[PDB]
RNA sequence: CGACUCUUAGCGGUGGAUCACUCGGCUCGUGCGUCGAUGAAGAACGCAGCUAGCUGCGAGAAUUAAUGUGAAUUGCAGGACACAUUGAUCAUCGACACUUCGAACGCACUUGCGGCCCCGGGUUCCUCCCGGGGCUACGCCUGUCUGAGCGUCGCU
RNA sequence: AGCCUUGAAGCCUAGGGCGCGGGCCCGGGUGGAGCCGCCGCAGGUGCAGAUCUUGGUGGUAGUAGCAAAUAUUCAAACGAGAACUUUGAAGGCCGAAGUGGAGAAGGGUUCCAUGUGAACAGCAGUUGAACAUGGGUCAGUCGGUCCUGAGAGAUGGGCGAGCGCCGUUCCGAAGGGACGGGCGAUGGCCUCCGUUGCCCUCAGCCGAUCGAAAGGGAGUCGGGUUCAGAUCCCCGAAUCCG
RNA sequence: GGCUAAAUACCGGCACGAGACCGAUAGUCAACAAGUACCGUAAGGGAAAGUUGAAAAGAACUUUGAAGAGAGAGUUCAAG
RNA sequence: CGCGACCUCAGAUCAGACGUGGCGACCCGCUGAAUUUAAGCAUAUUAGUCAGCGGAGGAAAAGAAACUAACCAGGAUUCCCUCAGUAACGGCGAGUGAACAGGGAAGAGCCCAGCGCCGAAUCCCCGCCCCGCGGCGGGGCGCGGGAAAUGUGGCGUACGGA
């Protein structure tokens, strides 16, 4: 799917939080808020290069 | 090899619409071949099973010549339970254990208006099929 | 001594009112020795009286609408619920014979210029 | 014959939180 | 509060129902899965948010 | 004193379940609310959420009376017949 | 209502009511205080209908 | 001596990797291509003998009728004088039914106030009270009725 | 004419080996159902790092700590079990701007009875606002309900591509009412009165509607009663409105 | 001023078929009571979570303990 | 003054109808950026694209030349191949960029106003009779009502027509 990987708002924290500067998904309370996203080192995120029809 | 467009062959397709069946469904799928008498009495190879049908298990622990009546066909659990055919738990009380109906034969069938119907329609398309190949 | 749809059909509505209350006293009963300790048969016997109390009200709701539809066949104006429901978009189509007509115009280049039937040699 | 299991749920928390205490500045 | 809309109070009426443990026969169905009510809720460490 | 002694003095509800989508997001001083957009007559729905234009689709709910059609549209909408009796 | 839980009670039981009083409980449900005229005796009524 | 420490190995833990499974996805292709004031989509609250959720249904409420099917459903119980042209169950679905809000429609949105017509019970013709039923929204087309104007006139 | 329930994959192994190496073979164990060689094809094909993602686990470490608001002690009971529960007795504290007795907002069953002592209540618990099983909120008179407030908001109208917006008396034929009178029609305790239709007569309100559980707004008090409700239940005595 | 089928389009819907695709951190967020639980006043944000066994045959009974837990015993090809 | 026509405009819980909201992959009408590229940036590009608003249908839109051409001519619309990254546009930079012809898929053509002739020859609704009646229509009969000469119907429309 085009979709699989960005159907989030994640945003990077930025740096000065400790943590690597990868997209970040965004609210609270619950296990999913503060993960990686996107990137396709992420788990849950996108694959790199996704396959095309 | 299957060539009607409209049937699948698919394996998760097959399966889903065999733990999905409905009750009327799984009766069909639920059947037993006939003993070699009763096959060429009625010319029918298999009927759906029923209760108080008359039974030969075939296959597993409880194979044998011993013929028990049918006493439940659990058509959610695609099993029947035979007379005799049972166990004992650890408090010492008997319980049923469920045969497939696939792997007893039918040695008696419960007859009555609507068996002898479908007996019947089952023996004329045979002999339908017997005529068309001679 | 249940109840059949079939047994109520022939039964006049005045029948069936006294059938209903009948069902209904027994089942108001019923709901009183669901909570007075009544039996393990009492307490099945109340889904049986429920839908029993449905039969005769479907026979009744059936009979009646029959019997609407026989008054009003030949008006020219009937009940909403009467009239064919379809769907929304199919009751706002021109109806059979609005779609058939055709001007005279058309009629005359019709029947002077027919479609023919021809084959063309190989 | 079984009556023994029990549960009870409740918000998972999050720690998104930055403590920032202190400054020099020393420029 | 005490003052209460109809509204509201029949709202929280359906909460308070639906806040029970699970029948311990659904237990022995044939093909369940359910061990436990999963969506109790507490009256103190969870808020209705209305 | 904007962070934890603040918080203990909010006690005045902003807003409330609504009467058509039945989210706590009707705005009770703008009688307004901010899921559906009722009291407009339309429905409030933007392309710039397709995650929410899922959440409350046809679909979604019930379709008490869409997928009756759907059953009725395989046999052409026939209406005032029945089977032939036994 | 009121009312109509009165006129309910005479027919379904032939008595005589008095008064009622009603809340909705924290359930869901309505409760009906039905008090009976001095004439019937509250604990023959319940008999006649099972409660008792 | 013996602790402690380190290395290796057996066994036991903690942990849930791996592997095998897949009633799920994803992609492509085909046919059809159908919502609503006859009240949609959506939402609320209810409904099971024991039932919280999911599922289904709407006060006829885990469904009625009909048709096909042909002996079950099933976790437990029960069997209505449920059970074979006195039809279990499932399936189909054309009959009937379908609470509250919602374009949402008497006015408001608190389960608040009405108005008109008819019906039933109190009473005792009207009134009055209670209950039931049917109506009472905006725009707009055709026509109908009732009107308006120091608009144009005709006869008086 | 590969392997495999006479045991596949996977995993483990101070077993025997091969290869410079990437790796691979065989032995033994566990495992329980599939797998591999060779010629070709294809790729989401090889991890030590990225303050990499997700999950798990360490040392730190039985460590920091469990020190704000003066305080506990004796006996007995239940109980397997008591510093912490209950009863009794002491010694203390809050000290009527209370650590008392009642409400508003918010909560939503936390309330009450009985039971449990798994998890939770940062020791424990025989206890709890935990868990489980059942109960509990009664009104003409107490509030809402009605009024208008600051304000909000339709219609007419205006504007606007348009969803719509402005505006609240402003570009409006904005009254569906009435004492009475005259013409009829219907009924009934048919005497004569109602009701009802039309006409005459009369008519500022000038702004739909919403807006307060602290403002305006008629009228309920005493006693008793429950495990939990009472100006609501029962007893008695009243009162407003229609 | 006006009407007009066909060849064309179709990541929504109803019903189907297939694949050199992925195989539970993958593939849809969602293989499961998932747009659920949970967070936010709100607009919104949004998971984790598959596998006993062929068959429940799901361990009667004895014994220590207040119990959780144990020791025996038993089911199963296997509770290693 | 009264009565009566017409015109313009009102009120009806008047008789019978119709619109509203949803979904929105594809379609039509608007409105409409900025990230971005130009190694800066303002034109330009991104892009008539995202976002926003309206309206549909099973398809929509378009469509039977006020066309293409300049040939020995073709002949509605839509789509595919090619024309063609071409003619052209462009701080002539970055970049952008069609058409005709040709080969195919499909193939279908028509109707008014007007100008005229026909005694309005036309239409809607109500009431009764026959037929049908879950797509509300066919025929007959009303000195029944209205619309319509401020123009309905038939013939006829550029390929000419009467
Ligand atoms: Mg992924
Ligand atoms: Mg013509
Ligand atoms: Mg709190
Ligand atoms: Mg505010
Ligand atoms: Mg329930
Ligand atoms: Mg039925
Ligand atoms: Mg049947
Ligand atoms: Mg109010
Ligand atoms: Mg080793
Ligand atoms: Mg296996
Ligand atoms: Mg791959
Ligand atoms: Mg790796
Ligand atoms: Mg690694
Ligand atoms: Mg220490
Ligand atoms: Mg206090
Ligand atoms: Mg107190
Ligand atoms: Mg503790
Ligand atoms: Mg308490
Ligand atoms: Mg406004
Ligand atoms: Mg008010
Ligand atoms: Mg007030
Ligand atoms: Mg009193
Ligand atoms: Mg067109
Ligand atoms: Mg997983
Ligand atoms: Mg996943
Ligand atoms: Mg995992
Ligand atoms: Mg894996
Ligand atoms: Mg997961
Ligand atoms: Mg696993
Ligand atoms: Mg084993
Ligand atoms: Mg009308
Ligand atoms: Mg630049
Ligand atoms: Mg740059
Ligand atoms: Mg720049
Ligand atoms: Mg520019
Ligand atoms: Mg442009
Ligand atoms: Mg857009
Ligand atoms: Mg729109
Ligand atoms: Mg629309
Ligand atoms: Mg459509
Ligand atoms: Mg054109
Ligand atoms: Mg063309
Ligand atoms: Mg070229
Ligand atoms: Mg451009
Ligand atoms: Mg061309
Ligand atoms: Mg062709
Ligand atoms: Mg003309
Ligand atoms: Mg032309
Ligand atoms: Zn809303």
């Amino acid at each position: 799917s085009e979709l699989a990987g960005h159907q989030t708002s994640a945003e990077s924290w930025g740096t000065g939080r400790a943590v690597a500067r990868i997209p970040r998904v965004r609210g609270g309370g619950t296990h999913r808020s503060g993960q990686g996203a996107f990137g396709n080192m992420c788990r849950g995120g996108r694959m790199f290069a996704p396959t095309k029809t | 090899m299957k060539f009607n467009p409209f049937v699948t062959s698919d394996r998760s397709k097959n399966r889903k619409r065999h733990f999905n069946a409905p009750s009327h469904i799984r009766r069909k799928i639920m059947s037993s071949p006939l003993s070699k008498e009763l096959r060429q009495k009625y010319n029918v190879r298999s009927m759906p099973i029923r209760k108080d049908d008359e039974v030969q298990v075939v296959r597993g622990h409880y194979k044998g010549q011993q013929i028990g009546k049918v006493v439940q066909v659990y058509r959610k659990k695609y099993v029947i339970y035979i007379e005799r055919v049972q166990r004992e738990k650890a408090n010492g009380t008997t319980v049923h254990v469920g045969i497939h109906p696939s792997k007893v034969v039918i040695t008696r069938l419960k007859l009555d208006k609507d068996r002898k119907k479908i007996l019947e329609r089952k023996a004329k398309s045979r002999q339908v099929g017997k005529e068309k190949g001679k | 001594a249940k109840i059949k749809a079939r047994d109520l059909r022939g039964k006049k509505k005045e029948e069936l009112l006294k059938q209903l209350d009948d069902l209904k006293v027994e089942l108001s009963q019923l709901r009183v020795a669901k909570v007075t300790g009544g039996a393990a048969s009492k307490l099945s016997k109340i889904r049986v009286v429920r839908k029993s109390i449905a039969r005769v009200l479907t026979v009744i709701n059936q009979t009646q609408k029959e019997n609407l539809r026989k008054f009003y066949k030949g008006k020219k104006y009937k009940p909403l619920d009467l009239r064919p429901k379809k769907t929304r978009a199919m009751r706002r189509r021109l109806n059979k014979h609005e779609e058939s007509l055709k001007t005279k115009k058309q009629q005359r280049k019709e029947r002077l210029y027919p479609l023919r039937k021809y084959a063309v040699k190989a | 014959f079984v009556f023994g299991p029990t549960g009870m749920p409740g918000p998972t928390p999050s720690g998104t939180n930055v403590g920032s205490s202190g400054r020099s500045p020393s420029v | 509060s005490s003052h209460k809309t109809f509204r509201i109070k029949r709202f929280l009426a359906k909460k308070q129902k639906q806040n029970r443990p699970i029948p311990q026969w659904i237990w022995m169905k044939t093909g369940n899965k359910i061990r436990y009510n999963s969506k109790r809720r507490h009256w103190r460490r969870t808020k209705l948010g209305l | 004193t904007k962070g934890t002694s603040s918080f203990g003095k909010r006690r005045n509800k902003t807003h409330t379940l609504c009467r058509r989508c039945g989210s706590k997001a009707y705005h009770l001083q703008k009688s307004t609310c901010g899921k559906c957009g009722y009291p407009a007559k339309r429905k409030r729905k933007y392309n710039w959420s397709a995650k929410a234009k899922r959440r409350n689709t046809t679909g979604t709910g019930r379709m008490r009376h869409l997928k009756i059609v759907y059953r009725r549209f395989r046999h052409g909408f026939r209406e005032g017949t029945t089977p032939k009796p036994k | 209502n009121k009312h109509q839980i009165k006129q309910a009670v005479k027919k379904l039981y032939d008595i005589d009511v008095a008064k009622v009083n009603t809340l909705i409980r924290p359930d869901g449900e309505k409760k009906a205080y039905v008090r009976l005229a001095p004439d019937y005796d509250a604990l023959d009524v319940a008999n006649k209908i099972g409660i008792i």
